[PDB]
């Protein structure tokens, strides 16, 4: 059992020592999470690849591991009905109001229109212990997220690619970018928010990435994403 | 997790919140250049190190636009503060892997 779902074994097509690899990483969550709180749960640790076919994925948003308190839900950034709008996302949303004239903030933090129009939420780091962010980076999801971005890169036709921050923008060099539209910016995070008249990279708040994107899948044919929550 | 609770009485009184009131996380790692102001980033110190970050936040916190926060690089603790209305960082501690910045950790109950 490798959690996904059918049609993502089939997009992957991964090899029988990568599916020993990918069964270990699920057997290493398995063992740590009789000794430790971890979330999410494992049913909901692939969310993020139930919401529509892999085929019709369209933009690709890159976080770093899911939040440890409880609040995630298998997607990256969003949070579950009734839970508070973490910081970074509704930083997400300022620049949503400020590049979208029909977008206004919602009062949640659920994703999960986004997903079901083909914007995947993946989190490089699939797992985390309760309380303690990192303590899953090395026991092996990196190789399986860079692996699931390259991937999307080789098989999808055309694709956006919205890497915010220093980590996100290291799988830049995954990513085809004769192919695909790839957007890099400052993290949204309020604490990268006001800083130096220095910074190589734009902001987060006027990157105009959901503009771009949409751009882009018009310009491919493509139905453009509905980013209204 | 002593000095979250420290952060968390000293935010709440200051700001005359609810002491009850649940804080959540947002955890994220980024160079210490592009959240730090430009004076505490300096080559040999904190330039290019990737900080592991700790962002409080709730409804009276979104309520007062500030975000408490907590900065480490690798388990050194780095910083302790919070972003203010202007947007502008407040320090209660600010440390650049060499020695202590600032420090008014006495305002905290911690004795440092």
């Amino acid at each position: 059992n490798l959690l996904l779902p059918d049609l993502w074994l089939d997009f992957l097509q991964l090899s029988p020592i990568f599916q020993r690899k990918l069964a270990a990483v699920i057997a290493c969550v398995r063992r740590l999470r009789t000794q430790a709180t971890v979330y999410p749960e494992e049913d909901m640790c692939m969310a993020w690849a139930r919401f529509c076919d892999p085929s019709d994925i369209k933009v690709v948003i890159l976080g770093q591991d899911p939040y440890h308190g409880g609040q995630a839900n298998g997607l990256a950034f969003s949070v579950a009905y009734g839970f508070p709008v973490p910081p970074s996302l509704r930083n997400i949303y300022a620049e949503l109001h400020r590049s979208l004239p029909e977008f206004s903030p919602p009062d949640h933090g659920c994703l999960d229109a986004w997903a079901s129009q083909g914007v995947l939420l993946l989190n490089t780091i699939l797992t985390v212990q309760k309380g303690k962010p990192g303590s899953h980076a090395d026991i092996g999801w990196a190789w399986f997220t860079d692996h699931v971005i390259s991937l999307l890169s080789e098989r999808l036709k055309a694709c956006v690619f919205m890497l915010w921050g220093a980590k996100a923008g290291d799988k830049a060099s995954l990513i085809n970018s004769k192919k695909h539209l790839v957007l890099t910016s400052q993290h949204p995070s309020p604490l990268a928010q006001n800083s130096t008249r220095k910074s190589a990279q734009q902001k987060f708040l006027g990157n105009n990435h959901f503009v771009l994107a949409n751009n882009f899948l018009r310009e491919k044919g493509l139905g453009e994403i509905d980013w209204r929550l | 997790m002593t000095l979250e609770l420290q952060l968390k009485h000293y935010i709440t009184n200051l700001f005359n919140l609810p002491k009850d009131e649940k804080w959540e996380c947002e955890s994220i790692e980024e160079i210490a250049d592009d959240i730090l102001p430009d004076q505490y980033v300096r080559l040999g110190a904190l330039s290019n190190k990737i900080l592991q970050t700790y962002t409080y936040y709730s409804d009276t916190l979104h309520e007062s636009n500030i975000y408490p926060f907590i900065l480490y690089y690798q388990k050194q603790l780095i910083a302790i503060g919070y972003i203010d209305e202007n947007h502008d960082m407040d320090f209660l501690y600010l440390h650049n892997t060499i020695m202590p910045l600032l420090d008014q950790r006495y305002l905290l109950t911690g004795g440092q």
